[PDB]
């Protein structure tokens, strides 16, 4: 008897997700889980916070199903906001929701799709190490998370027995005026053919920009970035050079087909197995004003039961931090022409790649022996 | 742990040493049996000597 | 132009301080003021945040702690809020730590010092008494941790560890391991940073075991001071305190004055567009308020109240000041001030832990080696 | 000139300008910064004047 809503904004095929709803398989358990399709436009904040209000108070609603298809980053922070000022879990698939929030607080029940940034870096180890490219560089500048990634890559190189070799890590700042003979001067050491660069969007445009006007990115300089540094996989800033490889999340292959589905699923076997273990199910008043004298009932084991759960075959056990820990992570690079093709796919930590060698685009002869 | 006596090159070394510094001691056995390595664990926050 | 001014409190006669204020600033180019008292909701809030950001669109608003004696999610929503359209927003009345990182606030700037820094303190008075050796016994939290991170950085500066770190749960009943752990050491200086209901119980399991004897040295903070905790203190503990912690207008005479000084240097620049009026309308971030916020945190404030007020690259104050306590036989008295870089003493004298009156070694040298 | 000035890893160079030239090169290898310490460079006698 959970109430569950979901509240789509932009366009998007609302017709067509309204119909794949009504095609769950719950017939093996006692459910009955309130289906409330809604559909609205992400003006503001406020709006968004009146509506969950809104048909939260309706009748009984026990869990919140969220996708978008604006840009927005700070609906992650809304939702987050949301979740811990009312325990009621709420979970973020697809949109402007699926910036990942590693800073969450305490009394938070938030979740989303999003990988972790530890996962990325691993990802970008294993491909180095599958494709036998052990020298390699880190350059980055003030971003909160570079330290995170620095400390991450270091106890995955420090830890493992194959050889690899740090050389000229730098922590350049492109946020002072007229700084561009530091730059120069900073990244004039750069002598490995392998680049790991963490920025953000224009300061990504702009270091490209700089490498560009020095000239180690044309022929044999490859740079790997992770997942914020892409946005938009259909626009190109057109500043970015040739030959660059960075990973993103499979929304090519499944936009969201069953993903709204699959976690109404996680929602309700969660529940189900809460209601069967600890023998009591979180049903109260759930009302927005006047909800000061409704902080008696908790949701800690609630979250305990929300990170352990498998169906269909499938690993969703998500982390204390909030992420899923269990994506379905793909291998992308930037060709001559502007656009990203997909080449890898890496799911259930297999990597399984597409060519056999990687494609360098004289004084590349091959080599017969015997 | 039961108490047993040992004697050596070291024993009779300590004795001088801490004659001639002049303190006391209180001698124990290892715990593992081993000189001493790195213990390279997965265990993300973990990493120190055996 | 006509630039009003923001700024949420609780108080009838702080709003009339604040609009008197606001109103002798612009005295000093038309600026009004926009004033809005706080609800027991945080929701309702949030949304009357929006209501008035709306009806009044300024550049950056104030906020302080409610006489509430929690002061920990009082100016999340606020802050949340701005952070949805970057803008800046600036605190009075709340030091806590989690508000220090940039991760989760863009945009904020305190007026107060973190207990970070007054770490920083505890630093220099053992340098200056020559205290090599201490014991650092903190609390398993964020604060916590953030503290003892910044003790180990500034000792490490100085390549010097500390001889001992003990952790304890939060909220617990039984510390006389950790304790027995600790009296069985070298160092005869024990440093404390917790909540006031756990420093109750340190003393008391102290006390206790005779942990207080001649010879031992006690730091703390001025939360570990205050509260409950004075009833189970020994005599001799040197504690720290503010000099402008409850007093709002004090504060808040700065602060108008430094956004008068803020916006004065503001109005003559290019490109400026004003926040959106549209709470409900508007999606997207105005091109103004990051800007804004990155030359108020440079902006060399004039003068103030509370003296010079300056602010680093982590939107806290700097070079504040510091009332250097002590409890003498039960009766609170001040030892020095802090002034910056410098501790003076006053003509009076410290009572040590035992009656006598003499610096303590801080190092026994006990010879009993395994 | 910063492209081509920043292959050089000699501590001994030896320059042949004309005075303005000097000058510039001087400007620009300072900018670079590789003349304060232990980088001694040799000029005949026609840029001195």
């Amino acid at each position: 008897s959970i109430g569950i809503a979901v509240i789509l904004v932009g366009t998007s095929d609302e017709v067509a997700i309204k119909d794949a709803h009504e095609k769950d398989d719950f017939h093996h358990l006692s459910v009955v889980p309130r289906v409330e399709l809604v559909a609205m436009n992400e003006t503001d904040p406020k709006s968004i916070i009146t509506r969950i209000c809104d048909l939260m108070s309706d009748r009984k609603i026990q869990g919140v199903v969220f996708a978008d298809d604006t840009d927005q980053e700070a609906i992650a922070q809304i939702l987050d906001f949301i979740s811990a000022q009312t325990l009621t879990p709420i979970l973020g698939i697809h949109g402007g929701s699926s910036m990942i929030m590693a800073d969450k607080d305490e009394s938070s029940m938030f979740f989303q799709f999003g990988p972790s940034i530890e996962q990325q870096a691993s990802v970008m180890l294993n491909i180095m190490e599958e494709y036998d490219w052990y020298i390699f560089s880190i350059v980055t500048t003030y971003f909160p998370g570079y330290q995170d990634f620095v400390n991450k890559i270091r106890s995955t190189i420090e830890n493992s027995f194959v050889g690899w070799e740090l050389e000229e890590v730098l922590l350049l700042d492109m946020s002072l005026d007229d700084g561009d003979s530091k730059i120069q001067n900073q990244l004039k050491k750069l002598q490995s053919p392998i680049i790991l660069l963490y920025c953000t969007k224009e300061e990504a445009t702009y270091i490209f920009e700089v490498a560009n006007s020095v000239g180690l990115t044309g022929y044999g300089y490859t740079w790997i970035v992770p997942s914020l540094v892409a946005g938009d996989t259909d626009t190109v800033p057109s500043e970015f050079p040739t030959g660059l490889i960075s990973v993103s999340y499979d929304e090519w292959d499944y936009g969201l087909p069953a993903r709204v589905r699959d976690g109404i699923a996680i929602i309700t076997t969660a529940a189900s197995d809460m209601l069967s273990e600890h023998s009591f199910i979180p049903e109260p008043k759930s009302s927005c004003y006047n909800t000061h004298e409704k902080r008696i009932y908790q949701s800690n084991m609630l979250n305990r039961y929300l990170i352990n759960v498998t169906f269909e075959g499938r690993n969703l056990s998500f982390s204390e931090d909030g992420y899923q820990m269990h994506p379905k992570l793909v291998i992308i690079l930037l060709n001559k022409e502007r656009k990203w093709e997909r080449v890898g796919k890496w799911k259930d930590k297999s990597l399984q790649m597409k060519y056999y060698v990687w494609p360098r685009m004289d004084d590349h002869l091959s080599i017969v022996t015997l | 742990t039961v108490p047993q006596c040992c004697y050596g090159f070291c024993i009779d070394l300590l004795i001088k040493l801490a004659r001639t510094m002049q303190f006391t001691y209180e001698v124990h056995l290892v715990a593992d049996g081993k000189f001493g390595t790195q213990e390279r664990v997965q265990n993300s926050n973990k990493k120190e000597w055996n | 132009k006509i630039v009003n001014i923001g700024a949420v409190l609780s108080t009838r006669k702080h709003e009339q301080m604040f609009r008197e204020a606001v109103n002798q600033a612009n005295k000093r180019i038309q600026l009004q003021a926009t004033s809005v008292t706080h609800k027991p909701n945080a929701i309702q809030m949030a949304l009357s945040v929006c209501e008035d950001l709306i009806s009044s669109q300024v550049y950056a608003i104030l906020v302080s702690h409610p006489p509430t004696p929690n002061d920990h999610f009082t100016p999340t929503p606020v802050s949340y809020t701005a952070g949805f359209y970057r803008i800046p927003v600036l605190g009075l009345t709340t030091r806590m730590s989690i508000y220090s990182d940039k991760s989760i606030h863009l945009s904020f700037l305190r007026t107060v010092p973190p207990y970070s820094h007054q770490s920083s303190v505890w630093f220099e008075m053992m340098r200056v008494y020559n205290w090599n050796h201490i014991i650092l016994l903190v609390s398993d939290d964020h604060e916590g941790r953030a503290a003892q991170k910044r003790l180990e950085t500034l000792l490490e500066e100085r390549e010097s560890k500390a001889e001992k770190v003990l952790q304890f749960d939060p909220g617990t009943k039984n510390v006389t391991a950790l304790l027995m752990e600790a009296r069985e050491l070298e160092a005869r200086v024990i440093i404390l940073s917790a909540s006031e209901d756990d420093a109750a119980t340190v003393y008391r399991a102290a006390a206790m075991l005779d942990m207080t004897g001649s010879g031992y040295v006690w730091l703390v903070g001025e939360r570990e001071i205050s509260g409950n905790a004075l009833r189970y203190a020994p005599d001799g503990i040197i504690g720290l305190q503010l000099i402008n912690g409850k007093n709002e207008s004090a504060h808040i005479s700065d602060a108008v004055g430094v956004v008068a000084q803020a916006v004065h240097e503001l109005l003559e620049k290019e490109n400026i567009t004003d926040p959106p009026r549209g709470c409900v309308g508007n999606t997207n971030i105005w091109k103004t308020g990051p800007l804004f916020k990155r030359v108020l945190m440079s902006s060399k404030y004039a003068d103030g109240v509370t003296g010079r007020v300056e602010f680093n690259e982590d939107g806290d104050r700097k070079f504040a000041q510091y009332s250097i306590m002590n409890l003498q036989n039960r009766k609170l008295v001040q030892v020095g001030i802090y002034n910056g870089t410098h501790v003076i003493p006053n003509d009076r004298k410290i009572i040590w832990p035992g009656g006598e009156t003499e610096k303590p070694r801080g190092y026994q040298m006990s010879t009993r080696l395994k």
